[PDB]
RNA sequence: ACAGAAACCUCCCGUGGAGCAGAAGGGCAAAAGCUCGCUUGAUCUUGAUUUUCAGUACGAAUACAGACCGUGAAAGCGGG
RNA sequence: GCCGUCGCUGGCAGUCGGCAGAGCGAGAAAGAGAGUGGCGCGGACGCUACGCCGCGACGAGUAGGAGGGCCGCUGCGGUG
RNA sequence: UGGAAUGCGAGUGCCUAGUGGGCCACUUUUGGUAAGCAGAACUGGCGCUGCGGGAUGAACCGAACGCCGGGUUAAGGCGCC
RNA sequence: AGUAGCUGGUUCCCUCCAAAGUUUCCCUCAGGAUAGCUGGCGCUCUCCGCAGUUUUAUCCGGUAAAGCGAAUGAUUAGAGG
RNA sequence: ACGGACCAAGGAGUCUAACACGUGCGCGAGUCGGGGGCUACGAAAGCCGCCGUGGCGCAAUGAAGGUGAAGGCCGGCGGCG
RNA sequence: GUCUACGGCCAUACCACCCUGAACGCGCCCGAUCUCGUCUGAUCUCGGAAGCUAAGCAGGGUCGGGCCUGGUUAGUACUUGGAUGGGAGACCGCCUGGGAAUACCGGGUGCUGUAGGCUU
């Protein structure tokens, strides 16, 4: 039941970045901030939430 | 690709994609400089499908490790085999360095296609690194250091923290 | 900024009567108080239809409560309407019905009553049976307007019998060109 | 003077302003078009369908009887799975019983 | 924003920028992911993290 | 401004292709179509009665009418803001039984079995598609030789 | 043989490089071309449908249905 | 935090008081139901229901539309 | 076992104003030597739209607006203004 | 108080929704009618359906590329008969 | 680009007929006295039904002459077969 | 094994040349009174059965032409989306995904339906 559980969630609100992104407007392979960053998705959260 | 900081010298191994017809595909191990394993393993799926008709779809990655330097203490002549674009054609290079590792060269390598001719990150393609015995180096400005009784004097040594004392009397020294 | 659309955000169902009549502003406080305080649907329907236009409520004939009562299974329940329960002089016989409704036309009653059957309200329907158990909701043809004929296609159209806007219908009144195969074409 | 010619550009949002919407797919849909021949052999057929009534009940409920000789005939841990039942409201009663004599 | 990025964005449902969601991973989401690849900046969360 | 010829625009989609003009052939007429069956339409342009408008060709309906020598069917048109269903009478060498619904059919069936099966035995089976998942792990044995070193090769102008 | 670059006869090769009234495109080989035989479906009459489209007309067109007909041993094909 | 709009087609006639017994926020469709046998005389507010109360989400705007004005002007029937 | 995933209440009916001069941009694109030129396609904008940046600015980058306090950002920046 | 497809004006607040310069026809091109986009009033149900989305099957197409030792058309050079 | 020195007062979607839809009200297969008549405000209000003539609604369709809105089972008789 | 009639997909079946075909058939062949048709019994139609696999036809062959299917070409060309990337531009690189076509080099050279024969 995670489509149910997920969708129970309201959709979490952040806030800015603490700190401040590296560039929005490119890829995170491009030393950026767009596309995946498998690994690393947790240091921006802990900046963001 | 961005060299932001200080790179890390990965090595990456990979493999094609399991099939009926290769049952096992042979892995395919390159050594990767970036600044993080997410941008490894996007270097190592572009170098892959530069070689091999390979794609990140196609494949895997089996392994992408940093491999640390083996012995980040003993002062190294690094010699890299660049790969880069100008405004105008493609040339390949072959620029020595000194310095404690690998990686730390390489840096080197990218700070200097950077100031030299003007080469954004992602022009430039590393294909061998080697650490070379000091007397088998060529660059002039690396084999001057090869003395033994090497000895200089630091000449004009410019002030800094010029406004910790912003305002003072006396007039700043710079022999020493 | 979200990028959701206002377009559709205000739902347009009438959340009160339009009339400022004080026999139906008190029925409607008598329903809207069991429709929240009961759960019965039933309650809800009728409160929702007390809002309603009179051309949302139309009339019911007397002969077509009797054939939506006759339907077998609905004897002796009450048959409750919101609109009026108008006569019907094309039927003969006339059965006991118990009936509730706003309006019953004074040779409806006539009728009803020399058959032997009772006339409620919507007060002694509430205090009869509050949850309405027993009943059978009906709603005169709503299409029986005359004004249902002119909606739909627009005339002079492939297949569209809609009825068009003319002064007066006669030999010479839209009968000449899009409606003869021989004067230009038809549809 | 001469004035743009044609153009289509707002014409793509105009159109998904108010959504595109397939047709309204009802079952029974019409018959018109269908060949004559055909659909008038159907409109015979309909005609005289209630022709074979009366022998059609017989078979009916032929079958609905005979549905009595053919019906008649045939007739994660242990812990977590106690305390999933102590915390039922209903099926837990008599184990929450149990518990609450159990410090007397 | 692109009519399809649009579309993809709210069916992730999100419609705000900051906004976050969960997300299981499989070939039709994927897939999604690389529609609205320049809009997001998505990854693999750890368990401190949910 | 263009014409609005009936085929203005066909040169290559009613053509026939390489090497498989003359004779059509007979599958073609002596295949059956029965109301309700999902058809696509591909204007061949040997025959020219009764060839599908332009606009029609590469869609998929459904049949509704059958005649000796022609069927009716039932597709959809985008008409600049609005998507009507559209009766023609495309005559029967420009069309094919679409095998899009074959595999819906082929999947129907073998659930009504794996459904009518995996009831006696008590279990469960699973009976929706689900999405190509995450490819879970898996050991890469490298027995023996280690993987190979690749590395990027030199330019050469060979302009 | 006269006969020539080119008349007419004959064998061979010939996927269409010809022809199908016209512009181009598509299609066409025991044919849609060429030559004969018989003919007038280029007739009468309902609606449906497509094309332009507003999804209105006209024009043109596709599927039938009812008659009467032509052709052919027939299956069929034909209401330009 | 405050204002407003929208939604919950939300809640409140239960102010049921010495003719009394003060409840319906709690994860689990449905009765704090009936019967049948083994001293001190006391208890805030509310409810113009077109009223009052609680929850969330939302808030640009020309042309244009609609609503609400215990906004304003002059006279008329009533009423202060 | 309501037969892929994700999301979201939908369906329908009347009456209807304004509009029917448009312009700009990435990419494709026709005429032209070209044009802040003429002409198309797709999407986004300006027009109808403020705000931070680009000294300045219809259209570029960020980002769309009830009135306020704290915190953090985007795009841009950090000798002095 | 002649007509004007033409010019200029068109009077109080707040709240909510919010465009078009596109299609077809017109002695039409400074204007209309029409479809579109908009608002208003609702109603029928909910408390299966739908989608400017992907997945999986399944058709469609003659652009980018490529080709001329493959048809058409263009076209350089030798060599062997 | 045009109008605008200043201030006061005046100043522009009105009324009638027709139509359509929506809405409130009375009666409801009926409905309505609008014309006529009878009995200070009042030129109002009330009343008439043997004043409902007539309008609209209750029937359509055809150019017209005209025609004008479920049936089924059962026996008994004649006819075909 | 294989052939005849009618076929399905219509070159892996087509084209050139060569070799072998037992038996039944399939054919060539012999005639023109009758059916029918021509300049012509060549074709067509008709009545036959002395002759023969010569040919059609079948099978096989060719460092065969073609066709069919693979590899290389090539993760190349091209390409969806992205950047306050480069360049004066012409154009070019990179991230995210999809991804060709010659030349050149390999393999294959008809499967099959119903009915009826031969191989007793
Ligand atoms: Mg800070
Ligand atoms: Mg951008
Ligand atoms: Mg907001
Ligand atoms: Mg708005
Ligand atoms: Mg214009
Ligand atoms: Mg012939
Ligand atoms: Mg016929
Ligand atoms: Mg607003
Ligand atoms: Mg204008
Ligand atoms: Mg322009
Ligand atoms: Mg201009
Ligand atoms: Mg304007
Ligand atoms: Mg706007
Ligand atoms: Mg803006
Ligand atoms: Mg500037
Ligand atoms: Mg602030
Ligand atoms: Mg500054
Ligand atoms: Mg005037
Ligand atoms: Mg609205
Ligand atoms: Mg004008
Ligand atoms: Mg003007
Ligand atoms: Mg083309
Ligand atoms: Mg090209
Ligand atoms: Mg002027
Ligand atoms: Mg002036
Ligand atoms: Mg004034
Ligand atoms: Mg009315
Ligand atoms: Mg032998
Ligand atoms: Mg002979
Ligand atoms: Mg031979």
């Amino acid at each position: 039941h995670f489509k149910e559980a997920n969708n129970f969630l309201w959709p979490f609100k952040l806030s800015s970045p603490r700190g401040g992104m590296k560039k929005k407007t490119t890829h995170f392979v491009e030393g950026g901030d767009a596309g995946n960053r498998e690994d690393q998705i947790n240091r921006l959260i802990r900046r963001m939430n | 690709m961005k060299a932001s900081g200080t790179l890390r010298e990965y090595k990456v191994v990979g493999r094609c994609l399991p099939t009926p017809k290769c049952r096992t595909p042979p892995l395919y191990r390159m050594r990767i400089f970036a600044p993080n394993h997410v941008v490894a393993k996007s270097r190592f799926w572009y170098f892959v499908s530069q070689l091999k008709k390979m794609k990140k779809s196609s494949g895997e990655i089996v392994y992408c490790g940093q491999v640390f330097e083996k012995s980040p203490l003993r002062v190294k002549n690094f010699g890299i085999w660049l790969r880069y674009d100008s405004r105008s054609g493609t040339h390949n290079m072959y620029r020595e360095y000194r310095d404690l590792t690998t990686a730390g060269a390489v840096t080197q390598c990218y700070r200097d296609m950077g100031a030299r001719h003007r080469a954004r990150a992602h022009s430039i393609q590393i294909m061998k690194v080697e650490e070379i015995a000091a007397s088998k180096c060529r660059r002039p400005a690396v084999k001057q250091f090869h003395d033994s009784k090497i000895k200089f004097p630091l000449p004009h040594r410019v002030l800094r923290r010029q406004h910790k004392p912003r305002f003072t009397t006396k007039r700043p020294n710079t022999f020493f | 900024g979200v990028d959701i659309r206002h377009n559709k955000d205000r739902k347009v169902r009438r959340k009160e009567p339009k009339s400022q009549d004080i026999y139906l502003r008190l029925l409607v406080k008598l329903y809207r108080f069991l429709a929240r305080r009961t759960n019965s649907t039933f309650n809800q329907v009728v409160l929702k239809r007390l809002f309603m236009s009179r051309t949302n409520r139309p009339p019911l004939s007397l002969s077509r409560m009797i054939r939506k009562m006759k339907l077998p299974g609905r004897e002796n329940k009450t048959a409750v309407v919101v609109g009026t329960v108008t006569d019907d002089v094309r039927v003969q016989e006339v059965p006991k019905l118990k009936v509730c409704a706003l309006r019953v036309t004074s040779r409806a009653r006539s009728r009803i009553l020399k058959a032997g059957g009772k006339i409620l309200t919507f007060d002694q329907l509430a205090l009869d049976s509050p949850k309405g158990r027993g009943t059978v909701l009906l709603s005169g043809p709503r299409k029986g307007r005359e004004v249902y004929r002119h909606f739909g296609k627009a005339p002079g159209t492939p297949h569209s019998h809609t009825k068009p806007y003319v002064r007066s219908k006669g030999r010479k009144f839209e009968r000449a060109r899009g409606r003869r195969a021989s004067r230009g074409y038809k549809n | 003077a001469k004035s743009k010619n044609h153009t289509t550009h707002n014409q793509s949002r105009k159109w998904h302003r108010n959504g595109i919407k397939k047709p309204r797919s009802q079952r029974y849909e019409s018959l018109k078009g269908v060949d004559p021949k055909f659909l008038r052999n159907m409109r015979f057929a309909k005609k005289h369908n209630k022709k074979g009534l009366k022998k059609m009940q017989a078979n009916n409920a032929k079958a609905m009887a005979a549905r009595a000789e053919a019906i008649k005939a045939l007739v994660v841990s242990r812990k977590l799975h106690r305390l999933a039942y102590i915390a039922h409201p209903k099926l837990g009663r008599r184990a929450r019983a149990r518990i609450a004599r159990g410090l007397r | 924003v692109s009519p399809k990025v649009r579309k993809v964005l709210q069916l992730l449902r999100l419609r705000q920028i900051f906004n976050g969601t969960f997300v299981k991973l499989n070939k039709a989401s994927i897939n999604m992911l690389r529609i609205v690849e320049p809009y997001i900046a998505w990854g693999y969360p750890n368990l401190k993290s949910v | 401004t263009n014409t609005k010829g009936k085929r203005r625009g066909t040169r290559y989609m009613f053509s026939r292709p390489f090497r498989k003009h003359g004779v059509v052939p007979l599958a073609t007429y002596m295949r059956i179509y029965k109301k309700g069956d999902i058809v696509d339409i591909k204007g061949m342009g040997t025959v020219q009665k009764g060839m599908p408008h332009k606009c029609y060709h590469g869609k998929t309906g459904r049949v509704y009418n059958v005649t000796q020598h022609a069927v009716g069917i039932v597709v959809n048109k985008q008409v600049k803001g609005k998507i009507l269903a559209k009766r023609i009478n495309v005559r029967i060498e420009h069309i094919k039984h679409s095998k899009s619904r074959d595999s819906f059919l082929k999947r129907v069936k073998e659930n009504d079995q794996k459904k009518k099966e995996a009831k006696e035995k008590g279990t469960w089976v699973q009976l929706k598609r689900q999405p190509a998942p995450p490819r879970e792990a898996h050991f890469v044995r490298t027995n023996g030789k280690e993987p190979e070193l690749l590395e990027p090769i030199p330019y050469e102008f060979m302009a």
